[PDB]
């Protein structure tokens, strides 16, 4: 929800999300929904953002409507911030348990130490049931199973109410006598030493001694009960296993890219060279959460969000199968109402008119190749 | 004019209640704004209530208001509850926002977004002031007590949230699991300024050393804010802004 | 008569109005309030800003204007009894100012200590701001000035020279609103996170300290209260 | 000039130094960029320069070589991840308007001290 | 490197995306001068008035 | 007679001398001025430093010395008319000091805002410095002191106790020269670039603020001007 | 490996071995971009002749 407002060029050149999949679209209370996919860190990292030396895999949602059961970068759990390498590709998996009924827009975002939140594509997920049915059971190493929805709540309330009560009593004690004007006049007109006389001093000493004794005894009691405690677990996790993607056999060179101002289309000229030994064809172009597809080549079956999916938004002047070894130059136009709905044409207001994206080339056998393109994006007005 | 002595007393009483209300809510508003913008982050999250950063910075930035309000109230009325009223107002505002907003607007659990207890420190600060009139003594001793009693005062509450748990192969505390679960979209895990451990952390002295460091810093903050409150208690007239 | 039932209304309006404000934002947080570029956001949150900014400016002019227009010209010839009444009315004004201060500088601001901790900043005019920065802050700023103007135009001894403490307690807290430029510039620029203890925030802290001049204001008000009808009773 | 004029007018008009510091400072901060817009406007026309998008001012800086002033030293807007829509110029203007209030407030007393007329009789 | 000729012969033509060719040696110079002279004039008048 | 034609010369010398200074550096910037290790640089820029440093020290001693030698011993017995003349002469001295201040703290310093923005710092004694730091700064420092000494030795009421504002307006700006050690140490050490807004520079800024004591100096001079021949006319 | 266990005054003892920098460097410590090979001993009981 938090995107569309960020700079279009930085949204284009930060983290490319692809192969996204959602296990369920409608879930009940306490049911689990799993979000999978891959994200690639762009080599041309914007200089304005710090490198993802310290990154956290977060989830974009309106409050705690879904509790993050588990989250994985690669294949290992990542409850803390992790280190990501620029240019590497990682696969992620987030498990969410439904907590609050309603329709929510879930995004698979990434938080960089000093570069803002990098929100990915968002999918509407419907939650049905009642919030009172939500349970968050967790077994401790002490051998006890407690719910995280109301654990320590009673104890937390008691202690706070207990102290607030003590404070009120203290103020109340002195609040019985007249407070402001006679005491001010007494302190002013002549010496004071009458508004504070024993047994007032005795009461204050009792209050101080009782406070100290209660604090010490409460600490001792909280040390007997729950005798095993550990400090808060924190620290950036290094050694994030990246995906071992095979070197692309298709080389693409971007020779100028233009978009109409105003307009809903982006045009670029690409010189595609097909290496290896298989007829390939451009079937998709992902720039910033928006997928421009050529319906004659590739069709989306993973339930991608409708507002971010262009079924026939990718038009190629010559999309005939490219024979191996053959190199040709074509004109590629990506046009969809989503280029204006997500303010993708607001890159002219940005201080860096450069774009980055992913091109997906598919062969006759159906296997696909992922290549990355980045070039200056030149607005056209006349 | 006033009429008689009886009316005077009543009128004085009425004024007292009204004046108290004005002082309490103006302090709550200012104190809260000051408290939440200097230590709010730690006071928001149980997985933020650590042993180094929270215990260090909370008393240091929380003794400011109590020092000034004591320096005014005690000096002008011999009323030794400035620190207590400041702490109670901050706690009331925080709890109101914790229940109606954090658990009202959004749905964050109370045991996850509970505030920290500061009553014991306020009490010590007031007692050591009434008991031992000297502002110097209170700044050196009551500030020591305020800094030192913070973590032990909150230990009964956060203790239960520190039980170790085997969570998907990784060791996490209850507060850590709470923070991991209830997603904070605007608050990523790396933003958490908590104890991470250094190479110069000998044995078990994180909580006591931080407590002692906060106790010392609070001395200086109380000393400065006593004069700040004196200046704020001035009664001059300008006649042209 | 003295202290009337004007204080009851004073506490009521703020509570009532602010109670409905929470209900509004509570019903319009998520959906046509989350996305800042949606057409429904301009109808539920953009309109609120506009409407509230006009009413605030209008009311301020009227309130302050009317208060300054009916200012007592013959303060010298004011009976002690009457003065007492005016002092009680000014105390009611101070109570209303304290209530508005709490609502704007404690609730909605910490009510915000939550929204961000849950959603990503969509724009500089998010729901909570359309409530905190541009509604509650102007409301208390209006009340503050009103209280100050009333004291300097009605009650004797609070006039003939602007009270330093009173001026600092009315302008100090009033400076927070403009500092909104700071934290915005903080967010938009220096700082890409959501830390609540960041510097682009000490601006509210610095001018939140100036609200401590309420102590000098209240002792000055006490002295004014204890002018003619200060006794006796007091020290007698 | 426009800022100076506003600062003076709001001072003569409305004698109170407090008012001038809060209002005239607001005006001084806010009118800076609009006052300079007629001049720098023409230097902001987009140009296709060797495949890269550059403004006229950018091309001027690229051309006329500053040996001691490399491109990276330029403290200019580079865009962050928390830059919502079109609010760079207004927010910066408002931030400067607020900061100028404080600077005016401090420098009023600085000028008062500099306007003192004391005598020492021994340095 | 030796340069021969006159500085007055130097030209720095540049075509904008708006469809106009302007020289970078004197572009906006006139406009820059006008506005500055205009404001300086206003300031002088203000000071002159009280002067 | 009163205000004579000494003011004309005062404005002339600085302008003329500084006009030729620009011509010199203008003709000796590039070629035997760029390379700081060339033999021609020691003949055109190294010699300048030496020569100007000797003349400055010599002139200062003479000027200040002569001014302090002919100091009026019998200030008490000074006719109002004569005092007025001396006040006008001190005003001419202040005009010369203001002219030198502008030349040294505005022109040559911003004249420098350019040289660096074009060439790489070859040494601590580059052409612009052989003009700004070691010529114009000592010249205005000399004029400043001279003006101060003259006022304390001639005109009545400006003596018998060093004027704070005058001392701050003569020493404040005089401290910039020594701070040259700072920015040099800045350049040579902390900071490898050419940023003009770097800290190793606020040293000139801090002591450039002390030139604002000219306001106190001028009101003090006004009071001195309005001693005997203050009227009337004035308030009459 | 240690060349000697007991040495006389002015005699030389050589300490050899290998050290491996762990890939999972704790985030609390800065990376060894600037590292110094020191020797842990109570004062100058041994003078560092050479270090490689
Ligand atoms: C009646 C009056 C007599 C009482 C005197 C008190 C005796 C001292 C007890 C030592 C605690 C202990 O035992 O060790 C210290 C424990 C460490 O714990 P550990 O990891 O087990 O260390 C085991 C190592 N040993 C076995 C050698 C102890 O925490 C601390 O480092 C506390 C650090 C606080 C430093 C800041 C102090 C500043 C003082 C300010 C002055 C006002
Ligand atoms: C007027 C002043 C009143 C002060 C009252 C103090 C109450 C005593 C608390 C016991 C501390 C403790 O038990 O050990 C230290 C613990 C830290 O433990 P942890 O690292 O969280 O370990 C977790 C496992 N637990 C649960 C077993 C701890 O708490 C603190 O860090 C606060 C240290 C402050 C104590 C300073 C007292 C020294 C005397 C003051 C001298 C001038
Ligand atoms: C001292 C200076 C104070 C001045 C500040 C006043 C700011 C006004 C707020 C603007 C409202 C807005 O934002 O818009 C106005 C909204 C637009 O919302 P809608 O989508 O049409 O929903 C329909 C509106 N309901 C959902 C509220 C019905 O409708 C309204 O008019 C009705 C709002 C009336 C609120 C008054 C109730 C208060 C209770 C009694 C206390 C007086
Ligand atoms: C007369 C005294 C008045 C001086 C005040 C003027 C405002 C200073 C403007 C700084 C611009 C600059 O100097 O540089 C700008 C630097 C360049 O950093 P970057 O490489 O873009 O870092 C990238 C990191 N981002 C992406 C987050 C930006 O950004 C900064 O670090 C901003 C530092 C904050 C300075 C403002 C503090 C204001 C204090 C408010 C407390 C009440
Ligand atoms: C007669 C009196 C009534 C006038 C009331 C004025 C109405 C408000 C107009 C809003 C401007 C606008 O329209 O949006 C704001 C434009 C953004 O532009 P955008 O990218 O198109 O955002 C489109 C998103 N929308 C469609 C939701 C708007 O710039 C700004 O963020 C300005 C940021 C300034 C923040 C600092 C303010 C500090 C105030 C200090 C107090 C003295
Ligand atoms: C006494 C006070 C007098 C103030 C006079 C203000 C003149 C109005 C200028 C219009 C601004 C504009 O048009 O939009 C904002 C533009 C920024 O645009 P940009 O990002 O460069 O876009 C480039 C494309 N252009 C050329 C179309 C812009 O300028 C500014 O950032 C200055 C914003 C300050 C305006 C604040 C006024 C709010 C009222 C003040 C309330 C207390
Ligand atoms: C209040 C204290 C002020 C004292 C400061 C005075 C510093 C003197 C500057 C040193 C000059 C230098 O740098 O060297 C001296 C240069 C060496 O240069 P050259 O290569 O031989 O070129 C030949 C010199 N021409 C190119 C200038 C001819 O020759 C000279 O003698 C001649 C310089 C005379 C300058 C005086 C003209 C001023 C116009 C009338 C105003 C009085
Ligand atoms: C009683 C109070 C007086 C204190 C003043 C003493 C001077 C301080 C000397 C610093 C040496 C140090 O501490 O360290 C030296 C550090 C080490 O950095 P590096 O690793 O070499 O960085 C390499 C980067 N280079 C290559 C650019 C150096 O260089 C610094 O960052 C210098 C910081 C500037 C400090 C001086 C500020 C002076 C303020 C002037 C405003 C009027
Ligand atoms: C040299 C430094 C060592 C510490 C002493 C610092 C205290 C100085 C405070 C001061 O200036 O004096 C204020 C009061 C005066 O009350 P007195 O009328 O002197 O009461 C004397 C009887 N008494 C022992 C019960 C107090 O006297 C007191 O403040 C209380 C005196 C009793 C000491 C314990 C009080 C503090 C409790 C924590
Ligand atoms: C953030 C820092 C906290 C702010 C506290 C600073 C207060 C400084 C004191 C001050 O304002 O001095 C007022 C004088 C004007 O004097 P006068 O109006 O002549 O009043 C006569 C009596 N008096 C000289 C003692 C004031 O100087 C003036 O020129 C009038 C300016 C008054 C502005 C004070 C209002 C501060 C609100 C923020
Ligand atoms: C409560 C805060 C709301 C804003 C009010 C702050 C202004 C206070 C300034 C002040 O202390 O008074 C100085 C002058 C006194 O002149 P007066 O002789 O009162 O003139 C009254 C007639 N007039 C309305 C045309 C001004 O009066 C003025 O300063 C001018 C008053 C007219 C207001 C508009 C002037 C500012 C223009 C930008
Ligand atoms: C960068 C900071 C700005 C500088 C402003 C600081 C000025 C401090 C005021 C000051 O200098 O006090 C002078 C006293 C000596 O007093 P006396 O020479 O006895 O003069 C009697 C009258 N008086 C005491 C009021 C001065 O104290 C002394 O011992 C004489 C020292 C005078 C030095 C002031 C010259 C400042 C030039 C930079
Ligand atoms: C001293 C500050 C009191 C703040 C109480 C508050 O925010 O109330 C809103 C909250 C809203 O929760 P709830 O009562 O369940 O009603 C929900 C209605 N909305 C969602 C519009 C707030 O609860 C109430 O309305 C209780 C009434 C208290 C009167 C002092
Ligand atoms: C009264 C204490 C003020 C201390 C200031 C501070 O904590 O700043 C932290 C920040 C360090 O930046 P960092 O915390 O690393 O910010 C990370 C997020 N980004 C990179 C987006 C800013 O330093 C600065 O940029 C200079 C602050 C000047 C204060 C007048
Ligand atoms: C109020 C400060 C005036 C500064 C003027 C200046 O720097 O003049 C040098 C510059 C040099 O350019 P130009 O006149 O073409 O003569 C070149 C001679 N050199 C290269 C030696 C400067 O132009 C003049 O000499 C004009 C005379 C103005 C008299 C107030
Ligand atoms: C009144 C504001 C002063 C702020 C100081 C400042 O901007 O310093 C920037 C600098 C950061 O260095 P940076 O700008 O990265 O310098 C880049 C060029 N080198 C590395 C050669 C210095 O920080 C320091 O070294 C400490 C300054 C202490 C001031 C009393
Ligand atoms: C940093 C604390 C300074 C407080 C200023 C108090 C000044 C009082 C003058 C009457
Ligand atoms: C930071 C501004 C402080 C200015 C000092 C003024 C002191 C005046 C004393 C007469
Ligand atoms: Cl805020
Ligand atoms: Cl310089
Ligand atoms: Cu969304
Ligand atoms: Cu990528
Ligand atoms: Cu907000
Ligand atoms: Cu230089
Ligand atoms: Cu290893």
């Amino acid at each position: 929800h938090g995107e569309k407002s960020q700079a279009a060029f930085m949204r284009m050149r930060t983290i490319h999300w692809y192969d996204l999949s959602w296990s369920k679209e409608k879930v009940k209370i306490n049911e689990t929904v799993e979000i999978k996919g891959k994200f690639h860190v762009f080599e041309g990292w914007p200089e304005t953002v710090d490198e993802p030396d310290v990154a956290f895999l977060n989830v974009g949602m309106p409050g705690p409507v879904f509790i993050r059961k588990e989250s994985y970068i690669g294949g290992q759990l990542v409850p803390r911030s992790v280190r990501l390498e620029i240019g590497k590709t990682y696969d992620f998996r987030v498990v969410l348990k439904a907590r609050r009924p309603g329709d929510w827009h879930v995004h698979t975002m990434m938080n960089v130490q000093g570069g803002g939140p990098i929100i990915g594509p968002g999918k509407w997920i419907t939650v049905e049931g009642s919030m009172s049915e939500f349970r968050n059971p967790v077994t401790t190493l002490t051998g006890q199973t407690v719910d995280l929805e109301n654990y320590n709540e009673g104890n937390t309330y008691f202690w706070h109410a207990f102290w607030f009560a003590i404070g009120v009593a203290w103020i109340g004690y002195w609040s019985r006598r007249p407070i402001f004007i006679p005491r001010l006049l007494m302190v002013d007109a002549g010496r004071a030493d009458e508004l504070v006389s024993a047994t007032d001093r005795k009461v204050a000493m009792g209050f101080l001694a009782a406070t100290i004794l209660i604090v010490v005894m409460a600490m001792s009691s909280a040390n007997s009960k729950y005798p095993i405690t550990i400090p808060l677990q924190a620290g950036t996790m290094r050694g994030m296993k990246p995906l071992e993607l095979p070197a692309p056999t298709v080389s693409v060179k971007v020779e100028d890219a233009t978009y109409r101002v105003p307009g809903r289309a982006m045009r670029m000229k690409l010189t595609i060279t097909n290496h290896g030994n298989s007829p390939i064809r451009l079937g998709e172009f992902y720039t910033a959460s928006v997928r421009f597809l050529d319906s004659d080549v590739y069709k989306d079956t993973t339930g991608y969000p409708e507002d971010l999916l262009a079924e026939d938004g990718l038009s190629v002047s010559d999309n005939s199968p490219l024979a191996p070894g053959e190199t040709r130059t074509v004109d590629v136009t990506a046009s969809d109402a989503a280029w204006e709905v997500y303010r993708l044409s607001d890159i002219i207001y940005d201080p860096d008119s450069r774009f980055a994206g992913l091109l997906f080339f598919f062969d006759a056998t159906g296997n696909r190749q992922v290549v990355q393109i980045d070039a200056p994006l030149i607005p056209s007005f006349m | 004019a006033v009429r008689s002595h009886a009316e005077a007393v009543q009128v004085s009483r009425t004024i007292d209640w009204m004046a108290l209300f004005v002082v309490f809510f103006v302090i709550v508003g200012s104190y809260h704004i000051h408290a939440m913008l200097t230590m709010g982050d730690w006071d928001f999250w149980s997985d933020w209530k650590d042993r180094r950063l929270w215990v260090t910075v909370t008393p240091i930035v929380l003794v400011t208001f109590p020092a000034a309000v004591q320096s005014y109230l005690w000096e002008r009325y011999r009323l030794p509850w400035g620190a207590t009223v400041c702490v109670l107002g901050l706690l009331l505002g925080e709890w109101i926002n914790r229940y109606f907003n954090f658990w009202g607007w959004t749905y964050f659990p109370i045991n996850f977004v509970f505030p920290a207890s500061l009553v014991p420190g306020a009490i010590i600060l007031d007692t050591v002031l009434m008991l031992s009139g000297s502002y110097l003594f209170t700044a050196i001793v009551g500030a020591m007590g305020w800094g030192l009693i913070f973590y032990p005062g909150n230990w009964p509450i956060i203790a239960p949230l520190h039980v170790p748990v085997e969570y998907n192969g990784m060791l996490m505390s209850i507060a850590d699991i709470q923070g991991y679960n209830y997603v904070r979209t605007g608050t990523p895990e790396y933003i958490r300024m908590v104890e991470k451990g250094t190479l110069r952390t000998f044995g078990k002295d994180v909580a006591p050393v931080s407590a002692f460091f906060s106790a010392f810093m609070s001395i200086l903050i109380y000393f400065m804010w006593h004069f700040i409150g004196r200046w704020f208690s001035n009664e001059r007239f300008l006649q042209s802004t | 008569l003295l202290d009337k039932k004007w204080l009851t209304f004073a506490l009521a309006i703020y509570t009532v109005f602010y109670l409905w404000v929470r209900w509004y934002e509570g019903v319009y947080g998520w959906s046509a309030g989350l996305d800042s570029f949606a057409p429904e956001f301009e109808t539920y949150w953009m309109n609120f800003l506009y409407t509230e900014i006009v009413l605030e400016i209008v009311t301020a002019s009227i309130l302050w204007g009317y208060l300054w227009k009916t200012r007592d010209r013959n303060l010298a010839a004011l009976t002690p009894r009457e003065e007492l009444r005016r002092n009680f009315t000014h105390l009611v004004w101070l109570v209303a100012y304290a209530w508005a201060i709490y609502w704007g500088a404690s609730y909605f601001t910490e009510q915000d200590g939550t929204w961000h901790q849950t959603i990503v900043r969509d724009t500089d005019f998010t729901p909570s701001h359309i409530i905190e920065f541009y509604l509650s802050y102007p409301i208390y700023i209006i009340t503050g000035f009103a209280a100050f103007i009333y004291a300097k135009t009605r009650l004797p001894f609070f006039a003939k020279g602007i009270s330093l403490p009173y001026l600092v307690l009315v302008v100090g807290p009033f400076m927070i609103l403009p500092n909104v430029g700071l934290n915005e510039w903080g967010h938009t620029f220096w700082f890409m996170e959501e830390l609540f203890v960041a510097p682009l925030h000490y601006g509210f802290v610095i001018f939140g300290w100036l609200a401590l001049a309420v102590m000098g204001t209240l002792t000055q008000t006490f002295y004014s209260f204890a002018q003619g009808g200060l006794g006796q009773s007091l020290c007698e």
